[PDB]
């Protein structure tokens, strides 16, 4: 559990967020 | 370098020459430039290592787009433009600005009419300005019709099966890129799989793979240019940095019809050529794969990066402030691991 | 220092000397030394600091207790018994050895009846060998009649009271200490509350509260030597270890009947006088109280000391090797946090 | 939950386990 959550990719791309 | 300049067709000349080309302090080698067909492009895909496509026909009825086509036919809605008087428009996430409010950004965002960008540009070339511009939009629904019709004609059989045959998730956006000669978009990484279709113009792209992390120094990830890299390459600063000294690019110059596979976690460099007037891209950003059932040892480099980018967001929330992640870490290597 | 040596009754003297003391790189300023029901002790006790309690008579029916009455009746259980040609008894786990195969401990552990640890040191005494021995056993069921009587002749009564006013979880063990005049278990930290029962003899005992774990510098996490300190006190380098030129202790020196409070997380250096004869002790470790449903920012030193444990512990885990945490810390920190 | 992870203590001691 603890290994998948620290492998856990984001999806943060350079385009700003409103 | 990044291979001789092509020539075009109809004996047009090169399409560009390396004066075009911004002088940096490392080495690269080539990209390689493959047909769609050629198995050698699938075997780098699967490999999530770059490469540029010549003849996917990706975006064919956006190679007719420029300034007056757009104008007359995308529509009404807002596109946000950054402006700079600087060649380089380091991407910052205005969200985070609240942690680090000693952050002066050197772009701006101003979210302005297809036709206010067109006449600000033109401003700008007749005063003979230094000010630069870069929109950078996702499209929506408000396009108008042409381009709805336009959008709709991309090769969507052939990057439908690339999805399917990655195990990649949706894709999230299709980001409208119109740049000025000369801009530059400094070394960063994304979080998402990258299909770049270049329209008008060139760009140069710099590409290096996760495993430089160590020569690449991206910031804090509760920074506002957290992804990005904190070196000038304009002017490295080897004391601060000192392993930019090892860093080597893989590099291209991709043109109208040309199709760059950056892949998740790549750092990526990209300039507008000097002299070579606007360009234009659409990329295709699309989730990556899951993180796999059974687990390999050892970890390859992007899961050491998604390691580390874990750790640091949970340290600021547990230690409810960003700013004691670096105090806690020091302590933590100081006189024990280092 | 830790304050005038105590006269004895009777008009004895001394029970100690400066003279018995080792001589370290530190000052140091006094443990206060209380009454049980001095309201001072009950406030050092809450707020998770140092006190020495005179008398609580906690293990009053122990203080009659030496080799020979010991092994007439501690009965024919097995012992741990250290063994080192140092002073330096310094704590490991042999079940972490195999993470760190180039660790050579300077102690070695033998199991033998409590008969053959008497006859041992005598033998050493009489040959006047240099080598030393330090019984370190937890007690059990297999003691004897009478140590079971005074066993259940401690004073259960104020410190069950203890554990409940503070919210510890359950008595996890009672530790016998029984080492050589001059022995030395070197700086570390626990993870339980620990009431220190002196018994016979007398020991110095330095204490660093958990604020001081950036002079310590505790071995990493999966080393053997977990929760000590890597400094040698003997001859600090501190080219290596450079805040513990910023160490301050708090000391005492407890002798039969006296209580010393070591708060979980609290470093404690531990010696017995020079010169001094035997010492015996008994622990009391004592789980501590959960984490608080309500988390209060910032936190507290012994927090930041919880998650930093855990951090080297989840990357040893997702890593899938204790060798593989230093190198990640510092692609982390370096030229991004330091 | 995280924060809680985090800030869980052990309870390790100076004395060998079998
Ligand atoms: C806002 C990104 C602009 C870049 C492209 C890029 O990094 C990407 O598509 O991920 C450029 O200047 O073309
Ligand atoms: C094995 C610990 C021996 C120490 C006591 C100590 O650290 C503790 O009780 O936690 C000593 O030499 O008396
Ligand atoms: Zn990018
Ligand atoms: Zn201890």
């Amino acid at each position: 559990e603890v290994v998948k959550l620290l492998l856990e990719a984001g999806a943060d791309v350079n385009a700003q967020d409103k | 370098g990044s291979g001789e300049p092509r020539e075009e067709a109809g004996a047009l000349g090169p399409a560009w020459d390396e004066s075009q080309l911004r002088s940096y302090s490392f080495p690269t080698r080539p990209i390689p430039r493959l047909s769609q067909s050629d198995p050698r492009a699938e075997e780098l895909i699967e490999n999530e290592e770059p490469v540029v496509l010549t003849d996917t026909n990706l975006v064919y009825p956006a190679l007719k787009w420029d300034l007056e086509y757009l104008q007359e036919n995308i529509g009404n809605g807002d596109f946000s433009v950054y402006s700079a008087s600087t060649h380089k428009f380091l991407y910052y996430d205005e969200k985070k600005m609240a942690n680090f409010q000693n952050f002066k950004p050197r772009s701006n965002r101003e979210e302005m009419k297809f036709h206010e960008f067109v006449e600000k540009l033109q401003d700008i070339q007749q005063r003979g300005g230094e000010e630069r511009l870069y929109l950078q939009q996702t499209l929506n629904d408000t396009v108008g019709r042409k381009i709805v019709m336009d959008f709709l004609g991309f090769n969507w059989n052939w990057i439908n099966k690339q999805q399917g045959k990655r195990g990649w998730g949706q894709l999230t956006s299709n980001l409208l890129l119109i740049g000025m000669e000369g801009n530059v978009t400094p070394a960063h990484y994304d979080e998402q799989q990258n299909f770049f279709a270049q329209i008008k113009g060139y760009k140069r792209c710099i590409l290096f793979p996760p495993d430089q992390f160590e020569c690449l120094y991206p910031y804090p990830v509760h920074h506002p240019c957290d992804r990005q890299s904190q070196v000038d390459f304009d002017n490295p600063d080897y004391e601060r940095f000192p392993n930019f000294q090892n860093v080597v690019g893989y590099e291209t110059v991709v043109g109208p019809g040309d199709v760059l596979y950056i892949p998740m976690y790549w750092w990526h460099h990209i300039e507008s050529l000097l002299n070579g007037g606007i360009t234009i891209t659409v990329n295709f950003w699309y989730k990556g794969a899951p993180t796999p059932k059974r687990i390999e040892y050892p970890l390859k480099a992007h899961q050491k990066v998604a390691i580390m980018r874990n750790i640091e967001k949970m340290l600021g929330e547990a230690l409810g402030n960003p700013q004691e992640v670096g105090p806690l870490l020091n302590t933590m290597i100081k006189g024990r691991y280092n």
